[PDB]
RNA sequence: UUGACCUCGGAUCAGGUAGGAAUACCCGCUGAACUUAAGCAUAUCAAUAAGCGGAGGAAAAGAAACCAACAGGGAUUGCC
RNA sequence: UGGUGAGGCACCUUCUGAGUCCCCUGGAACGGGGCGCCAUAGAGGGUGAGAGCCCCGUAUAGUCGGAUGCCGAUCCAAUGUA
RNA sequence: GAGACCGAUAGCGCACAAGUAGAGUGAUCGAAAGAUGAAAAGCACUUUGAAAAGAGGGUUAAAUAGCACGUGAAAUUGUUGA
RNA sequence: CGUGAGCCCGGGUCGAACGGCCUCUAGUGCAGAUCUUGGUGGUAGUAGCAAAUACUUCAAUGAGAACUUGAAGGACCGAAGUGGGGAAAGGUUCCAUGUGAACAGCGGUUGGACAUGGGUUAGUCGAUCCUAAGCCAUAGGGAAGUUCCGUUUCAAAGGGGCAGUGCCCCGUGUGGCGAAAGGGAAGCCGGUUAACAUUCCGGCACCUGGAUGUGGGUUUUGCGCGGCAACGCAACUGAAC
RNA sequence: AAUAAUUCUCACGCCAGGUCGUACUCAUAACCGCAGCAGGUCUCCAAGGUGAACAGCCUCUGGUUGAUAGAACAAUGUAGA
RNA sequence: AAACUUUCAACAACGGAUCUCUUGGUUCUGGCAUCGAUGAAGAACGCAGCGAAAUGCGAUAGGUAAUGUGAAUUGCAGAAUUCAGUGAAUCAUCGAAUCUUUGAACGCACAUUGCGCUCGCCAGUAUUCUGGCGAGCAUGCCUGUUCGAGCGUCAUUU
């Protein structure tokens, strides 16, 4: 009665959503994150998995603040205005 | 309820007596307010708010 | 326009005036959204914004001439960088050199000379 | 659960707002690709996963 | 009694700094077995893969307690 | 020891050649035939089919400009503590 | 910026709303899917049908290009003919 | 045409590129690998669609009715139910209106399907508060390190009063998480919607916290009387420990 | 306190009580089993008769009449004899 | 003889091979060095006239300011006063800003939109209670400041 029967009986939730990485890889009991490793300061990943870290890599997100940081670069991170514009 | 109740005073300047709250399924919040008895809800809600 | 207000026309009034044009644009804002529940709303929501951003900029202008002569700025107002720009050694510090290293270069520095002209 | 632990249902929000059928109009727009919701999900078909 | 000194503390004291990301290349630590030996244990794979710590546009090394044995070369790095 | 800087680099930015000539096929010539032009430009792409001359660009400089900081060619200033 | 490279079962897993849809408690695993036409000009109107549609009729160079759309092999199938 | 791999031509479809010759080059030739991917057969209109006793008549709707609806009859669950509620789990399946295709292994006018709208109201219910088994910080000690042990230790650990500082008092000892079934302050009745109700409406209450007035009680040798007693009465001061 | 104080553990009077959940199923169709699967999944309320009895059998309140159907009645079956 | 079975052709099916293409990949070469406690990478939730996804953005939300260009966007009305415009656009540039909840994540926690403490302002008879708004409260380490502890210790008074 190891198959059918012994589906029934799960309805436990082990895993739950985590706040770091948004997957349902949260262990109830243990407290720490099985993708993201979240009690902790330090993301979790490994070289033995090339597609993990893939998926959770730099370019993978919005990239709200990188974004902009190449085009500061390439004009020698200006200040000011363009000599002369409207309003104060 | 308190920023609600507030709120109404200083926009429509509605005096209620209770306010009860809501969270719908889809993610916004209602507010069911009762007026105080001495005012009309259907007067206001013709003149002040547009609601007619 | 009806609902829009040119950037020109706000950069010359003030603080006490802006504030005053922001609570009148938004409360218009306010019962245009009860009408549409019962296409000048996208100008009201951009006027809010322009004059949000002016009043803003009239604040921190302000501010910048204010500490203008002071030791310590505020975060906001102290120039962004990248951090390890801002870690870097200054001018000043980069450009200091030894005593005993100045007296070899006032004396003997590199000289302007050429070759087969003798 | 009637039960609900708001950031959970905060997530059933989300999920019924973006079973939505195209809008038509998108279907005609001089390059357009997009031809049906291929992201539509369904409570007999397929789970959540919260 | 007061005033020093030494050591050890408090403070939401004044001003600062560190962590995380990334790790293709770089500096270290730690560290296998598959495999070859027609078996296998030293050996080999390999001072490699995985794991951990730390930087930069390069890093590291670097101005001889060097090489030589010559009529002597003369910091480091890289190619033949 | 201070000074004064040509320009010559390094930055971007505007501009710079020549057919839509005639006939046939074709839904449409960017095809075929004839007559021409440009080329320091016949790289590439688009335009209703194989387009140097229809359009963007392409080849040489030199001009419409302006931001900053690097270097020197002429010239003029001085002075000795220690 | 290029190529004596690959050309939609190839080339990266991804030429497309691809680390997506989906699977697993989880670590993780992980696809398929490009092409009407120059231009939607994407079939007005009449008639049969409850309707989907059909028959006329019309657009186009072409519907032997009708959105199940460039060409349309074979396996397999229907009708006609031998 | 050639012994052959193959080459060439005619006819039909098609719409934008392609070929011969000499050299150079290679991801260069398929019948198999229980080969890979995609597609398609015979079997075959075949096996089958047979547990849970069971349906029938009339009418309406509709193009169409065994499995839509109303009425009538016949039955079953037979209260450890095929009933009325919930915990976990699910997530809009709830309700109204409408419907071509697909799904409901027969049909479908019907639907947990499809399309558009609507729907969940709390001082009193629960979470929130407490601690349990247990988990994690702090002081410290290991470990090359990711980190491991430690939960009161070999720690100068905290908590309140008076007028942003001053002055006092105590200290044995000084954190957090962990239960929608444990502990726990307090709400009942009637009515109401297509869909909510101890939550809305009407009536009538209760608890906690904070302010603060009147009445009453006590007191002119300052903090109540009665009963033998068990105890009673509307009050009837009470700091640290 | 003797000229007014005082217990605001007596009565009445005043003000306020924030945040989140709340629909629906809870199963021979809303959960898990690839599914609208004879499987599995915690609990409360529990009528009448017979009968020792939440045994079996019949009925009430409540709920269903849902499981592809029609016609024949060969062999061989499965179940009941 | 028909039916059925088998073979071929035409047409019609099923299927998506072949041909041609290509805003994609791959490899090589050249140049550059720029994340983050002034809050990064990542995550969640939201924002459009009519949007589900993608892209972009953050309550100033398919975006504002500024500069340049110079008459659009486009699936429909909506901009026609924006036509000298003192200026359209899903444009380009980008030096000023905004930047929800989180996350190294920093008051303590978090399976909770939970529980706190300090200061200031406003309202409720309020220094103590309640509500609104704003600014704050992590750890290690460094320099200094100030307040201390120790018969560790010096001198004097005593
Ligand atoms: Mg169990
Ligand atoms: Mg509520
Ligand atoms: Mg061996
Ligand atoms: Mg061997
Ligand atoms: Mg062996
Ligand atoms: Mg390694
Ligand atoms: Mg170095
Ligand atoms: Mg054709
Ligand atoms: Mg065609
Ligand atoms: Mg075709
Ligand atoms: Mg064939
Ligand atoms: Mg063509
Ligand atoms: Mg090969
Ligand atoms: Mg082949
Ligand atoms: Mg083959
Ligand atoms: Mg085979
Ligand atoms: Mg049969
Ligand atoms: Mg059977
Ligand atoms: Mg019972
Ligand atoms: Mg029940
Ligand atoms: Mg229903
Ligand atoms: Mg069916
Ligand atoms: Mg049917
Ligand atoms: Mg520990
Ligand atoms: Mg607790
Ligand atoms: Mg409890
Ligand atoms: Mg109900
Ligand atoms: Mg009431
Ligand atoms: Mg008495
Ligand atoms: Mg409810
Ligand atoms: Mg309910
Ligand atoms: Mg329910
Ligand atoms: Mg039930
Ligand atoms: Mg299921
Ligand atoms: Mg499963
Ligand atoms: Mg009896
Ligand atoms: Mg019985
Ligand atoms: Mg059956
Ligand atoms: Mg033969």
């Amino acid at each position: 009665t190891k198959g059918t029967s012994s589906f029934g009986k799960r309805h436990t939730k082990t895993h739950g959503l985590c706040r770091r990485c948004g997957r349902r890889s949260l262990h109830n009991q243990k407290k720490v994150c099985a993708s993201c490793g979240y009690p902790a300061a330090k993301t979790r990943k490994y070289n033995w998995s090339e597609k993990a870290k893939r998926r959770k890599t730099t370019g993978t997100g919005r990239l709200r603040y990188l974004s902009t940081v190449s085009r500061k670069f390439k004009n020698g991170f200006q200040t000011g205005v363009p000599k002369g514009s409207k309003g104060p | 309820k308190a920023q609600i109740k507030q709120a109404l005073k200083k926009l429509y300047d509605i005096d209620t007596v209770k306010i009860n709250t809501l969270i719908r399924p889809d993610g916004s919040k209602k507010a069911f307010a009762r007026l105080t008895a001495d005012v009309d809800a259907l007067d206001i809600a013709a003149t002040k708010l547009g609601l007619v | 326009s009806s609902g829009k207000v040119k950037a020109g026309a706000l950069w010359s009034k003030n603080k006490d005036e802006l504030t005053k044009q922001l609570g009148e644009l938004k409360t218009e804002l306010g019962q245009l959204r009860i009408q549409k529940i019962v296409n000048k709303i996208h100008d009201l929501r951009k006027s809010i914004a322009r004059v949000l951003t002016i009043i803003n900029a009239k604040q921190r202008a302000q501010l910048r001439l204010f500490y203008k002569n002071k030791k310590y700025l505020p975060l906001d107002l102290r120039a962004k960088q990248t951090r390890a720009i801002r870690r870097r050694l200054s001018k000043e510090d980069a450009s200091r050199v030894l005593e005993k290293t100045k007296k070899r270069t006032t004396h003997f520095p590199l000289r302007k000379f050429a070759v087969k002209a003798a | 659960p009637s039960h609900k632990t708001f950031r959970v249902k905060q997530k059933l929000a989300k999920a019924q707002k973006q079973n939505r059928p195209i809008p038509q109009w998108i279907r005609l727009r001089t390059g357009n690709t997009i031809r049906y919701n291929a992201k539509r999900r369904h409570w007999r078909k397929t789970r959540l996963g919260l």
